[PDB]
């Protein structure tokens, strides 16, 4: 895959820091470029992190899964601290479109088994079903990334 | 700064920047000239579906998203009551934003 | 002074790039928070580093070569008593302290 | 920083918005630009309470944090005609209907 950390095995200092209202889950795609779930972000907070150049990451509602921003960009990979200076992570809300922060609420209010007993276009239960996905926007950032080159 | 004048379906006025306006797609469209040909461009848009509390929160999201859109100061969560949740959500699917 | 001029020498090679592939773990303090350790201070009493070693001689702290030794020794007995024997950083840990007996060995 | 407003008469609501350090006057100005009716026929107020044109917005209490993009404040406004101005009237938005029960 072409989304997926690179084994440098070079350490990098980095700080995550949560500047969205939501609990953020971190996401570290291995060396494979399955993601890996590591500990949650309450909103607000910050911690140092011990990574390395090369290797990817980014950021979800730990909840809903909704996707979030790094550094106003959708990937996170560090470079070689410069002379031992961390690496700054700025995690926040991405500008959402009205449509799917619509979503968000609605499926925040109803089971997905009720979504079709809302009075709502034959359309949008398609859209209500069709839940964020990491695996999802991964092939789509994948075909993004190969119309680079 | 060009405005322009949004009605609801129940006859209130809203008007709001062009370049907030144009946020939506359907609306981008609806001023724009017929087709490929940029004349006649209107400045009213009358919506026979959407009702005033809708027409005015999705303009207030309009003002959001291009406060917010590549800003590099911290952005906050777009609020929504329950209430108005699916209205909006229908509306915002027509609109193309 | 003799001798610890001779201690210096042998940090500033556990600190050269020859060696870096797996002296790095062991450059600077252990980050707690960094690394997510909820319990390594209350294992390990005492901890040390090759930065806090390196700051130590400069302010002739060590009262001769046989302490300077017992801190680098501390600082790697302290990773083998944290981790489990099959981990990887203790096989880092060993080929340093590898590097460093040899040369705490040859010493007049 | 700025802070954002919804300036409402009647059936008429006007996005826009402004600086704390603003003035009425300028609100009025501003108006002026859109609707084509002069400072000296407008009247504004916050609520219940007339907004003096020399007063900045700040002032007068719309604060970046009272008065976001995502949730303005409303300023009130009256018409002068036949030399006098009207009554402030705002005509409410349409309400929601009731919250569906798959919702609750």
């Amino acid at each position: 895959p072409v989304l997926r950390s690179v084994n440098s095995r070079e350490p990098s200092q980095v700080i995550f820091c949560n500047r969205s209202p939501r609990v953020v889950l971190p996401v570290w795609l291995n060396f494979d470029g399955e993601p890996q779930p590591y500990p949650t972000l309450p909103p607000g907070t910050g911690r140092r992190i011990h990574s390395y150049r090369g290797h990817l990451w980014l950021f979800r509602d730990a909840g809903t899964h909704d996707g979030l921003l790094v550094n106003q960009t959708e990937l996170f990979v560090p470079s070689l601290n410069v002379d031992g200076q961390p690496i700054f992570a700025n995690i926040t809300l991405p500008v959402y479109t009205l449509k799917e922060r619509c979503l968000q609420v609605v499926r925040s209010l109803v089971k997905p088994e009720n979504y079709r007993r809302l009075d709502i276009v034959r359309s949008l239960y398609e859209d209500l079903e069709d839940h964020p996905n990491v695996q999802k926007d991964l092939e789509r950032l994948t075909q993004e990334r190969i119309a680079h080159q | 700064m060009m405005y322009v004048k949004l009605i609801s379906s129940d006859g209130h006025e809203f008007i709001v920047k062009r370049e907030h306006a144009l946020t939506s797609g359907t609306i981008k469209a609806m001023l724009s000239g017929p087709g490929q040909f940029a004349e006649n461009e209107t400045n009213e848009v009358n919506f026979r579906e959407i009702p005033s509390h809708v027409l005015s929160k999705v303009c207030m999201y309009f003002t959001y998203k291009v406060r917010y859109t590549n800003s590099s100061t911290e952005i906050p969560e777009f609020p929504i009551a329950p209430e108005i949740a699916l209205e909006l959500l229908m509306a915002a699917n027509f609109l193309d934003c | 002074s003799e001798q610890l001029k001779c201690c210096s020498g042998i940090l500033k090679e556990m600190f050269a790039k020859k060696h870096a592939a797996y002296a790095w773990p062991f450059y600077k303090p252990v980050d707690v928070e960094a690394l997510g350790l909820h319990d390594y201070c209350d294992i390990i009493k005492h901890p040390m580093d090759m930065s806090t070693i390196k700051s130590k001689l400069e302010a002739r702290e060590y009262r001769d070569a046989q302490e300077f030794g017992a801190d680098v020794r501390l600082m790697f007995s302290n990773c083998y008593k944290y981790n489990p024997p099959d981990h990887e950083v203790v096989a880092m840990a060993r080929k340093l302290q590898d590097v460093f007996e040899m040369r705490f060995a040859k010493m007049p | 920083m700025d802070v954002f407003l919804m300036i409402r008469r009647h059936k008429t609501t006007i996005f826009t918005d402004a600086k704390e350090s603003s003035t009425v006057f300028e609100l009025k100005r501003i108006v002026e630009g859109i609707l084509k009716r002069p400072p000296d026929e407008q009247r504004l107020y916050k609520d219940d309470q007339l907004l003096d044109d020399g007063k900045t917005l700040g002032e007068c209490g719309f604060t970046s944090q009272t008065a976001r993009p995502q949730a303005p404040a409303t300023v009130g406004l009256a018409f002068r005609a036949d030399d006098t101005f009207e009554a402030l009237c705002i005509e409410p938005f349409s309400s929601p209907p009731e919250l569906p029960d798959v919702m609750k």
